[PDB]
């Protein structure tokens, strides 16, 4: 039927898996014990959880995700946390040595003897599932552990399972802020290894997420938790099509087919319009008009891209809540009549609407809004190549003076793979204006 | 699990490690007798990173004391934490060193290296998988440089895959007590640069000035200085034992601090230091910590990098912080002095935050620095060495010990090479 | 006295830690000295309040009765 | 009623194992308490001799 | 049931047996008066292996004390447990020893064998079914050599179907005190090899070294050394007296330890040896026991088997342990030194687990080994015998009692044969 398996690689990708699963357990009312109250929803594990959890005949919801990490610290608290009894002990795949921000160390030195266990994990999950539309891979380009380790597995899951989808979510490195200078090393290695195997890659940046917090959420001092709920709400919305129904229902296969125009480039942008503080929604009103203006406003996107600097190709809006097509198609018709929005003449239509009648709901102890009308904005534009244009001039200098090379060549690697990436990005960027040029 | 075995070398390290080890056991809350008072779950968990557990709730420190003179060791053993130190870990020689590097490197070391290697390996199988080792000693110390240079050589071939941390103190630039000290340091650093992967550089004169600046106590003890450096050395060790989102491994750190192999010398940096009245005239805020964190006076290592420029900077923050207040301040300091970094590398800052504050103070941090301020250091000793070697003062001893002028020739030639390489890359 | 040699150069602690704790109406009393950045993820107990007022799950029992067996064929 | 019965006996079986586990850790430290006491008396009998 | 009767001979074995015996009583908890203070059922249950019971709760030892000099026996009788031994069991002759092998072997033993053989057959009729005999004596001891060699020949024909255990000590290689001792040894070891089936080899020089090593108390008493060797013999006997799935019979062990008939000479091996602070500085774990168990410094019997290789190794473990840790520790040593055994036999280890910990400690073990380290022993005496047989020193005495050089020729010729035999099968 309609189910998938999520993947959370690296200490970077662990807390988001917690927060989302914590988020996911709320709307289903999942008690921390692991069972419902006296009311009847259990059975052969077939109900709203069956797409996400496995509440088998034993009666305990088993999340359909595997947490892989190499540094036992962070996994040790979470297995001593609150929902640890809900987590399968060794789906929390832990490791004993870090990748030390080294992409090759995380791909070669240690990934060999653990993937077979992980391959053993996925096959046990593969047999119990029925439809398994695809996978939800959560990672990071600047992965101290996520980068190297995920690269091997995504190769191996591709060769044995090449007929299903693989959905990729990753935090994109900050454009001008760099917490590491080996980050340009691994991130460029991740892209060239994934573009020929990754199905759909979705990226985001934290600084813009922070900007929203003190722009409209009015929080000058947020935390991870606020950020994790926001992206957790984002993945919750895209999975709401699976959990709920709507006027029409759309699946990731429809997204992939309609979003990516041509091979290689599969990197759209995500946005959530009704991001607002509690008091603003209190004495103001939300309707399809302003939220659509908000969702297309150049500063409400979480990626440092200027839309008027580029041109639009893909437009996907996922309406989760009480909306009606009457004002919807009228409002978007005005958006088509809008002159600033510059779609490519290649696509007369590029608009993918997904209606869901369930309103997004507040989380206990949360900071989000009180949403009756919401949109999950998936869009792709030519204004993105400058990020890699930012990456390459960052990379070419540091490669020219061959920084840190004694480290990487010390562990048995060479420059030929690094040379491969520079023309690959050159190939990637030149496609971007080629599809840009009409 | 991954752990560390520590080495107490040189007679200063006797003061260093003694203060250092109590600075650890105390804040895990073990009594001097050794019976741990179970109070903190996390320190009960991550005590195994440095200690093994004996019977009676007593965690044995996994360190080794080496010396030649019994009296220093007897004082340490008679200290409040001698009972937490082990007789088998007390290894020593039957000789007075004469504060001679060569005697401690060729004559006296010959019959002691065997036993210490037997001792250190016995703890090696006792543990499972080390990150490496750290060595508290001095580059200006006679027996320590004599012993340390020998050991760092031998430990390299046995375990060439671990972390060989070195903790050494630089003598007073003005006035060095030992007159043959420039000879000792020059010999030692020759092997040090070839053997070490990291080097902590600390100087006493700056420590005295810090007392004139913030301590203002006029008459402290040398142990108080040990207390300071142990606190700094404790801060860098907080990462490994403490949880919280910061990457602790020195190898997560070493690749981030070391651009090229020849870069081993690094300078410390510490967080709030406060005088009498300012203790209640200070509003602890991340900026004012950061302002105080980056102060030319709160420098304590060698000298002012104001003379040169900054290569790489890395600060670890200990307490209840968040990603933002460290984020904008890095942008603030980035824009405050953008030119005084090197255009070779942008974003040369690597930050880590420990959510577990020290026992009593909340808002704290530590800084490790690699700037272009070491040229003054070894150029200083360059005129010294050349001056004494110009007329080979204090030499008949070492020739009687069996040494020759040739060994020094490449040793200074190696040092002069480090002078150029630091100069070429920055200037 | 849980002091090394109190008034030491770096800051020190003297008060009894076992009384430094605060609680919330939806949580237990916790040690303020040792509050970590990760324990917030499940710290609070839930109320029946922050729950949606509607539930429209997908019921598939009638499906699986005919999923478990092949469809009719001539 | 198959499921409710199999599930209820489980935490009962769970309840049974930590109670013998806590019984295991309490008895070992008493001997640990005993041995240090024997290490206490041996020191003091070395004192008079 | 199967029991054991002890033999106490030689002026040394006069000392050891009492120390051995008082340990066993202290192990079993009998007061010096003899009225067992019943506290452990199992030690109550299996005291019958060595003791008979008199009237009123008095366990009489089934041991035989034999000597010539009264003052030793009077000191023994006035000892803490002389009241536990019988005047019936106090047999002696009417002559001084003079530390001559043949006087006790040809002259004095002739009128004393009749008495002891009557005594030992009386106690033989007292007991129902025997494993065999054990003899505590010395090979370098004049009275023990003469009587022991006589009795072992006599006991063979009367009961050739039992265990002829022998416990002898090798005199100090550096100095034998007794200058005629190499004659005494060569004569005895000649007679021993044909008549014996087991021989314990112990040398005192290692014991002094161990005292400097772990005892560390500088000045011990020889009785303390007896307390050391008795523990070795106690542990090998804990197998028989105590329950647990350990296969205890010496025959169960003998066929396991003895590949071929002439292999009688064996080395003991004992478990945790601990110094003043290490009693509460020791993490008593099966890995560290095996480490100290397989330490060349823990060697106490003759010398380091490092010079040779290992034929048969067998260690009995005493305490609350499990099969798996001893199994993995067993496989570690195979991987540790695979080349230092013989390719003749792999898996040369025999293991037995006594679940009953001793009184005073829990984790303990005993080791019995047959390694190729005895060549140095008799080859040492070979140069001794040849040089003294070269000019027949001190010979007019032995010609006086009725001996000839011809007996010496074959005794060393037999000795030379065993020199080669140990050589060929390993080298
Ligand atoms: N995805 C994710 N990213 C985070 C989180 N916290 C900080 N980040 C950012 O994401 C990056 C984390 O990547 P890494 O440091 O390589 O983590 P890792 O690959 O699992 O290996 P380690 O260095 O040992 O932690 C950092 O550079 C941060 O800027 C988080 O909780 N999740
Ligand atoms: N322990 C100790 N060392 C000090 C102190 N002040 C300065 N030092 C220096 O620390 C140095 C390092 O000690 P060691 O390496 O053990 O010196 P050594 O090999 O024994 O020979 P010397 O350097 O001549 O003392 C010494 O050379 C001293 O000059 C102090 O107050 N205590
Ligand atoms: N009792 C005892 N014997 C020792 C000691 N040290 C070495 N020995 C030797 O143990 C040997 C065995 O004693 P016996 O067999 O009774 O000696 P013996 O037949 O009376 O003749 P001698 O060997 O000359 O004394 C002696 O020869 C001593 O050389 C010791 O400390 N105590």
């Amino acid at each position: 039927m309609r189910e998938c398996i999520s993947i959370h690689v690296g200490q970077a990708g662990v807390q988001i898996g917690n927060a989302c699963w914590e988020l996911y357990c709320l709307e289903h009312g999942i008690q921390p014990d692991g069972q419902m109250p006296s009311d009847k929803t259990i059975g052969g594990g077939d109900d709203s959880f069956n797409t996400f959890f496995s509440e088998t005949g034993a009666g305990k919801h088993v999340p359909r995700a595997v947490f892989v990490d190499l540094e036992p610290t962070v996994v040790d608290e979470v297995r001593t946390g609150t929902y640890r009894q809900l987590f399968h002990p060794e789906q929390l795949i832990t490791g004993k040595e870090d990748a030390a921000n080294n992409y090759a160390r995380g791909h070669y030195t240690i990934g060999k003897e653990i993937v077979d266990l992980v391959l053993d994990r996925i096959r046990k999950l593969a047999d119990l599932c029925t439809g398994l539309q695809g996978f939800l891979i959560f990672h990071s380009f600047g992965g101290g552990t996520g980068s190297g380790f995920a690269s091997l597995l995504m190769e191996r899951l591709s060769v044995d399972y090449g007929k299903k989808s693989k959905l990729e979510f990753a935090i994109y490195p900050a454009p001008q802020v760099s917490t590491a200078v080996v980050e340009p090393y691994n991130s460029i290695l991740t892209t060239h290894t994934t573009l020929e195997h990754s199905d759909c890659a979705f990226m985001v940046d934290n600084e813009a997420i922070y900007d929203i917090c003190r722009r409209n959420l009015d929080i000058e001092r947020p935390t991870y938790t606020n950020l994790n709920r926001l992206i957790g709400q984002i993945v919750s919305s895209i999975t709401a099509s699976l959990r709920f129904d709507g006027a029409l229902n759309v699946d990731l296969t429809e997204f992939q087919t309609n979003l990516v125009p041509y091979p290689r480039i599969h990197f759209p942008l995500a946005t959530y319009a009704p991001v607002i503080s509690a008091e603003k929604a209190y004495h103001e009103q939300l309707s399809v008009a302003e939220i659509t203006n908000a969702c297309f406003e150049p500063a409400n996107q979480m990626v440092k891209c200027d839309p008027r600097h580029g041109k639009y190709m893909a437009c996907c809006m996922l309406y989760r809540g009480d909306v009606v097509p009457k004002d919807v198609n009228a409002a978007i018709a005005t958006i088509k009549t809008k002159r600033t929005i510059q779609f490519v003449d290649w696509c007369p239509t590029g608009f993918k609407v997904g209606i869901n009648y369930q309103p997004p709901t507040v989380v206990p102890g949360g900071d989000l809004a009180k949403v009756q009308r919401a949109v999950c904005m998936l869009s792709n534009t030519t204004a993105i190549a400058e990020a890699w244009a930012r990456l390459d001039h960052k990379f070419d200098l540091m490669y020219a003076k061959r920084a840190f090379v004694h480290w990487y060549v010390g562990e048995g690697m060479e420059e030929g793979e690094f040379s491969e990436a520079r023309e690959d990005l050159a190939a990637l960027e030149k496609d971007y204006e080629e599809v840009g040029v009409d | 699990m991954r752990e560390i075995v520590h080495l107490q070398a040189g007679q200063c390290g006797n003061q260093i490690g003694a203060k250092f080890w109590e600075v650890i056991s105390d804040e895990h809350g073990i009594d001097p007798t050794g019976t741990y008072h179970g109070d903190s779950d996390l320190q009960l968990e991550r005590i195994n990173v440095y200690y093994n557990e004996a019977t009676g709730g007593k965690y044995v420190p996994r360190a080794v004391l080496v010396d030649l003179e019994p009296g220093t060791m007897d004082s340490v053993r008679s200290g409040p934490f001698g009972q937490i130190f082990r007789p088998d870990n007390f290894v020593f020689g039957q000789s007075g060193a004469g504060n001679n590097w060569a005697k401690g490197h060729y004559t006296e070391g010959a019959e002691l290296v065997d036993s210490v290697l037997d001792v250190v390996r016995k703890e090696a199988e006792s543990c499972d998988c080390l990150q490496g080792f750290q060595l508290t000693h001095s580059l200006g110390g006679g027996t320590g440089s004599g012993m340390g240079t020998l050991l760092i050589s031998k430990i390299r071939e046995e375990y060439p895959d671990r972390i060989m941390n070195t903790f050494s103190v630089v003598p007073s630039p003005k006035v060095s007590d030992t007159v043959v000290e420039p000879y000792n340091a020059t010999l030692s650093v020759h092997q040090l640069v070839e053997n070490t992967d990291e080097t902590y550089c600390i100087d006493n004169e700056a420590l005295y000035d810090i007392c004139f600046r913030t301590l203002k106590l006029t008459t402290p003890t040398y142990g108080d200085l040990n207390h300071l450096v142990s606190a700094t050395m404790s801060g860098v060790t907080t990462c490994l034992r403490f949880p919280g989102q910061l990457n602790a491994d020195l190898r997560k750190l070493a690749v981030n601090m070391v651009p090229f192999p020849r870069l081993h010398f690094f300078m410390p940096g510490f967080a709030p230091l406060t005088s009498r009245g300012s203790q209640q005239y200070r509003a602890l805020t991340v900026p004012e910590l950061t302002q105080q964190m980056f102060d030319a006076k709160n420098m304590m290592a060698a000298c002012d990098p104001r003379h040169g420029r900054y290569l790489t900077v890395a600060a670890v923050f200990r307490g209840r912080m968040s990603m933002k207040e460290v984020d904008e301040q890095m942008l603030n300091v980035q824009n405050k002095n953008s030119s005084y970094f090197v255009e070779w590398i942008p974003n040369n800052v690597k930050t880590a935050v420990c959510d577990i504050p020290p026992r009593g103070l909340k808002m704290s941090a530590t800084f490790i620095g690699n700037s272009t301020a070491i040229q003054e250091l070894f150029k200083r000793i360059s005129e010294q060495f050349t001056a004494m070697f110009r007329r080979k003062a204090f030499l008949h001893w070492y020739t009687g010990e069996g040494m020759d002028e040739m060994e020094f020739t490449e040793a200074e030639s190696n040092m002069n090479d480090l002078v150029s390489e630091y100069q070429q890359y920055q200037d | 006295a849980l002091c090394v040699n109190p008034g030491n150069p770096v800051f020190s602690c003297m008060l009894d830690p076992k009384t430094l704790h605060t609680a919330t109406s939806l949580s237990k009393a916790q040690m303020i000295m040792y509050k970590t950045s990760a324990s917030q993820y499940g710290a609070f107990s839930p109320r029946p309040f922050f729950f949606p007022c509607k539930f429209l799950p997908q019921e598939q029992a009638f499906t699986e009765h005919l999923k478990t067996t092949g469809f009719y064929q001539n | 009623r198959r499921q409710r019965e199999m599930k209820q006996d489980f935490e009962d079986q769970m309840a049974l194992k930590e109670l013998i586990l806590q019984a295991a850790k309490e008895e070992e430290e008493t001997f640990k308490k005993a041995m240090l006491a024997k290490f206490a008396e041996d020191d003091r009998i070395e004192l008079m001799n």
